[PDB]
């Protein structure tokens, strides 16, 4: 009989032991069901993954939710079979967590409904899609320096507090509130504030309609916070090919997917590695990210937050995950400190569509000669510190002039921080941009104060804040 | 007889192995020959690892160690208000036994997705730097950042008397710090009668590391009751800072690996877990509240460190106080850059909310352009701005000690600040010139204050500026 008894209780991780030649396979779910036999104890509801096979008929399994109150001794089924979730037309509107059970208070998944399992292989090679074209997202440094792929993966990268979750709202405001598809939310060891912010906003807005929501937060253990971005990228994968629709899929933070992994890697016997993460970093990320693609039955772009520890971009999971993403936006918390929001920075951000003949030589030069000013701005500085403003040469006082304009510039109002600030917001069109930035270039407006510039919309707003100041 | 009696193998440095134990539970409390208190971690196949929760000195080999077939708990109810406690609730004051009734288990699940609200109370701390432009909300988590000897200890006391004409039970809980310094603490509580609604948790530097690891958790189970029964709860972590050295400390004397800054693996985990609980819940759960107000010391100001990034990850917004600005006369010494609230704006009343909105921003490019102005000359307009405003907001934001200020006055200095009334009078002066209006206010303007109090708005369109400037007219400059 396929019953097992629990041997080792080590925080998150639980050694089981079968009978002999009927041990489950890798990642099968077992489940432990006990009931409290006195005083003494208390009901146990539990489901595990397998994760190793340790040798005299022993498996070391991941624990989804506390192991407190668990006796070693007790008795563990195997289901046979890898955790399945819900799948179809039925996630629509609904929240779940890891193991697809909702959690909205809105009734019961019937027990009928299809379910997929959690672990597949990733696409192959001849299954992929390869065409760039532009997302305008109507944010004046994405649309100008790095601009959005549709159908690509896009990363943002940002230390604490730097803007990384209001970026995600204003792009969901300004995409997914007129996409036409299929949205897709996956919360990762984040806020449950948060997570019950975005979904009131979504039910106010009328988004939430078509719109599948998995919550794994901070407070959940590890194999959840592992668990459940497989768990939303299981349902997106259904939304891509069994029906051939349009998904946007974000993903609130994918590091927490590989702190948890270290976190669980050193009870599973495994030897430390790099600064202290799991050896099994690179592999385990990539079979993650790789089934995130497109493909030639139905596209899906991705926007994935990433957490930077210690603001040290050279950190292992930060370093290993830039190789996955076609565009890429860093936050600096120097910028952050300046005021300038969003503060992404104009230098490390890159992307693949920037190129002449996707977004054509007007707006290729004017993003190159931007580029080139900030870069010599940046090199200024120390020279301007050790021998002041006035010993420059009348090219780079006409440099610094320009590209504190610029920077400030840069800077834009969102609509999700009028919570924030009282100013309302605005929504930029990339020729717009474009226009705007090409005329800071040309030197129109060097009469007007630097602080003009600062959490405006189009090149106007600057022009009526100027004369609202008295120019 | 192996199934609620054990026997030890190994003791030492505040950890201990046991024998035995056949049934004891993940998480249970275990009971030593002494009477000192335990906890199992480790179920290992043959032996079971224990954590001592007191002093190890009296344990040795051979000692018996026996159930009490209950998950870690502390005893929670109403008579705990006004006493010390350790984490372990036993009474530290020396004021007679405590008479709970009722215990909570100390690792508890937090509240869902569902069992929220949104924050929309307010919660005046009576500080104008901290309610204008980093406001506090019932059920928000806020952080005091800091380095030594900066006013954060002095902020949290100030936060918990002024909730003296109020409903709501505040909770202090002092990590490693010294028992002379929480003396005194208490002293001043009971001198400005903040004691009738306090309870104080107490974990002193000479403690063992489990006790310094423990108490939060028992703090927080303490507030669940209050916050679960529908009232509003304020908790005080004193030092996470000082919880991540003592995790650190047991993590390392249970061989666990070490990782960044040799910290373990799961101490974002450890943080995430405790501050995570405290939250806003909605009508359906009884709309009870409990706000936490962790604290985290810096070195150098650095706040790119591990232990304060992981702590800033959780929260709603950091505090951060600056050691040079507190010195050299700024004695707030607000941050307005490295600070911020994520909860801004739902948290104030709707006059603060209306005057004091863009406070934070300005601030931050006024201290941006002061950074870049040592360099060389200014246009009219940049210096216009520097001075009229920057140098006056920083002024006017500075506060005495133990001098709480109304929500009512405050938004009328904030608004005097901000219509540019202020632009016509020297730096220097400001500060008699606040004392001066709050003096002319309660003297001749007291229907505006009411009218305020009463509708949470502003009072009126021209008669502000009319007594502003009544105010200004036999207002004696320099
Ligand atoms: N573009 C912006 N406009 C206005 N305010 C902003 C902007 N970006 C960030 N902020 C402010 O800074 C705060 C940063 O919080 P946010 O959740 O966006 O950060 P984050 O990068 O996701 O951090 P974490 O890792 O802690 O989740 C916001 O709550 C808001 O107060
Ligand atoms: N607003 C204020 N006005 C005047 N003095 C103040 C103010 N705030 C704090 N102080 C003084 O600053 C000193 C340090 O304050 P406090 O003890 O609160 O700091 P801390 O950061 O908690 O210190 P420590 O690291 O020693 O615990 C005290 O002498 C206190 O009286
Ligand atoms: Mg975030
Ligand atoms: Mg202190």
């Amino acid at each position: 009989m396929t019953r097992g008894r629990v041997i080792q209780v080590m925080g998150p991780v639980v050694d089981v032991k079968f009978e002999n030649g009927h041990l489950p396979a890798i990642y099968n779910a077992l489940k432990i069901q006990h009931k409290a036999r006195n005083e003494n104890e208390v009901d146990i509801d539990l489901t595990l993954e397998v994760a190793l096979h340790l040798g005299d008929d022993t498996v070391r399994t991941i624990a989804m939710a506390s192991t407190d109150g668990l006796i070693r001794g007790m008795e563990v089924i195997d289901t046979g079979a890898p955790i399945s979730v819900p799948v179809g037309e039925v996630t629509l509107g609904r929240v779940f967590n890891v193991l697809g059970e909702p959690i909205d208070l809105e009734g019961d998944i019937p027990a009928d409904a299809r379910r997929d399992p959690i672990h597949r292989p990733a696409p192959k090679f001849e299954e992929l899609a390869t065409e760039v074209e532009i997302l305008e997202t109507g944010i004046k440094v994405v649309d100008l320096l790095a601009p959005y792929i549709k159908g690509g993966k896009i990363g943002l990268f940002g230390g604490a507090g730097v803007g990384k979750t209001v970026l995600i709202q204003e792009l969901i405001h300004n995409i997914a509130q007129e996409h036409g598809g299929i949205s897709v939310f996956a919360g990762v060891g984040e806020r449950t504030r948060e997570g019950n912010d975005l979904y009131h906003e979504m039910k106010d807005s009328g988004v939430i309609s078509k719109t599948a929501m998995v919550f794994g937060q901070m407070n959940e253990p590890p194999g959840a916070r592992m668990r459940v971005a497989l768990t939303g990228l299981t349902m997106a994968e259904y939304f891509r090919d069994e029906q051939g629709q349009d998904v946007l899929l974000f993903i609130d933070n994918i590091f927490r997917f590989t702190q948890a992994g270290s976190e669980v890697s050193a009870l599973l016997g495994r030897m430390p590695s790099a600064v202290g993460y799991q050896p099994t970093l690179a592999t385990e990320m990539g079979q993650l990210q790789e089934r995130i693609t497109s493909t030639a039955k139905g596209s899906i772009t991705s926007i994935q937050a990433i957490y930077v520890p210690a603001d040290d971009y050279t950190d292992p999971a930060p370093a290993t995950t830039f190789s996955h993403l076609d565009a890429t936006t860093n936050l600096e918390r120097k910028l952050a400190e300046m005021g300038i929001y969003p503060a992404v920075d104009p230098l490390a951000s890159t992307s693949r569509a920037l190129a002449p003949e996707i977004v054509g030589e007007e707006h290729y030069q004017v993003a190159r000669k931007v580029q080139q000013t900030l870069q010599r701005y940046k090199e200024l500085q120390d020279i301007i510190a050790i021998l002041g403003m006035d010993e420059l040469s009348d090219e780079d006082k006409l440099v610094v002039h320009r590209a504190r304009r610029i920077q400030f510039f840069l800077s834009q109002n969102f609509h999700v921080a009028e919570q924030f600030t009282g100013q309302p917001g605005s929504y930029v069109p990339v020729k717009e941009t474009v226009r705007g930035f090409k005329e800071i270039l040309e030197g129109k407006y060097d009469h007007l104060p630097e602080d003009a510039f600062r959490l405006v919309g189009r090149i106007e707003e600057v022009v009526e804040k100027a004369k609202a100041m008295g120019v | 007889q192996v199934s609620d009696v054990g026997t030890v193998i190994q003791v030492g440095d505040g950890i201990a192995r046991a024998h035995g134990l056949d049934n004891v539970m993940s998480g249970e409390l275990v009971e030593f020959a002494n009477g000192v208190m335990g906890m199992a971690l480790n179920l290992e196949e043959n032996n079971v690892g224990i954590v001592i929760l007191g002093p190890y000195t009296g344990i040795k080999e051979g000692d018996e160690v026996r159930r009490t077939g209950r998950i870690m708990e502390v005893p929670v109810g109403e008579a705990l208000i006004g006493r010390v406690v350790n984490p372990l609730g036993q009474p530290v004051d020396g004021l007679g036994p405590v008479e709970t009734t009722e215990t909570r288990p100390i690792e508890s699940p937090a509240p869902g997705v569902m069992d929220r609200r949104s924050v929309h109370e307010p919660l005046q701390t009576g500080i104008k730097a901290i309610d204008a432009l980093v406001p506090i909300g019932r059920g928000q988590r806020e952080l005091i950042i800091g380095d030594r000897q900066t006013g954060k200890t002095s902020v949290a006391i100030d936060t918990i008397i002024n909730q003296k004409d109020q409903n709501m039970i505040s909770i202090y809980v002092a990590i490693g710090q010294k028992e002379s310094t929480v003396r005194t603490v208490v002293e001043t509580l009971r001198k400005h009668g903040a004691l009738d609604y306090t309870i104080v948790v107490t974990a002193s530097a000479s403690q063992p590391a489990p006790l310094l690891f423990l108490a939060p958790y028992a703090g927080v189970a303490m507030g669940e009751y209050f916050m679960y029964k529908g009232k509003h709860v304020l908790v005080v972590y004193d030092d996470l800072s000082k919880q991540a050295a003592a995790y650190r400390e047991l993590s390392l004397l249970l061989r666990r690996p070490p990782g960044r800054e040799a910290y373990p693996g799961d101490i974002f985990y450890l943080h995430s877990r405790l501050l995570e609980r405290a939250a806003k819940l909605s009508d359906a759960k009884g709309g009870g509240s409990l706000t936490a107000l962790p604290f985290v010391e810096t070195q150098a100001g650095d706040i790119s460190a591990y232990i304060p990034t992981n702590v800033i990850s959780i929260t709603d917004g950091q505090i951060f106080l600056q050691s040079d600005l507190f010195f050299s006369g700024v004695r707030p010494a607000i941050n307005a850059g490295l600070s911020v609230s994520r909860v801004g704006g739902a948290a104030q009343i709707k006059a603060m909310k209306k005057v004091a909105g863009t406070l934070r921003l300005d601030l931050a490019a006024y201290r941006e352009l002061e950074a870049f102005a040592q360099f060389g000359s200014d246009l009219d307009k940049a210096t216009q701005a520097k001075l009229a405003r920057g140098a006056r907001t920083v002024e006017v934001l500075k506060q005495d000690l133990h001098q709480p200020i109304p929500v009512e006055k405050q938004v009328l200095i904030i608004y005097a600040l901000t219509r540019g009334f202020l632009d016509d009078i020297p730096v220097e002066d400001v500060r008699r010139f606040e004392k001066e209006f709050y003096l002319f206010l309660d003297q001749n303007g007291q229907h505006l204050l009411e009218h305020i109090r009463t509708t949470k708005d502003l009072p009126n369109e021209d008669d502000l500026n009319k007594a502003i400037e009544a105010f200004k007219k036999t207002f004696v400059v320099s």
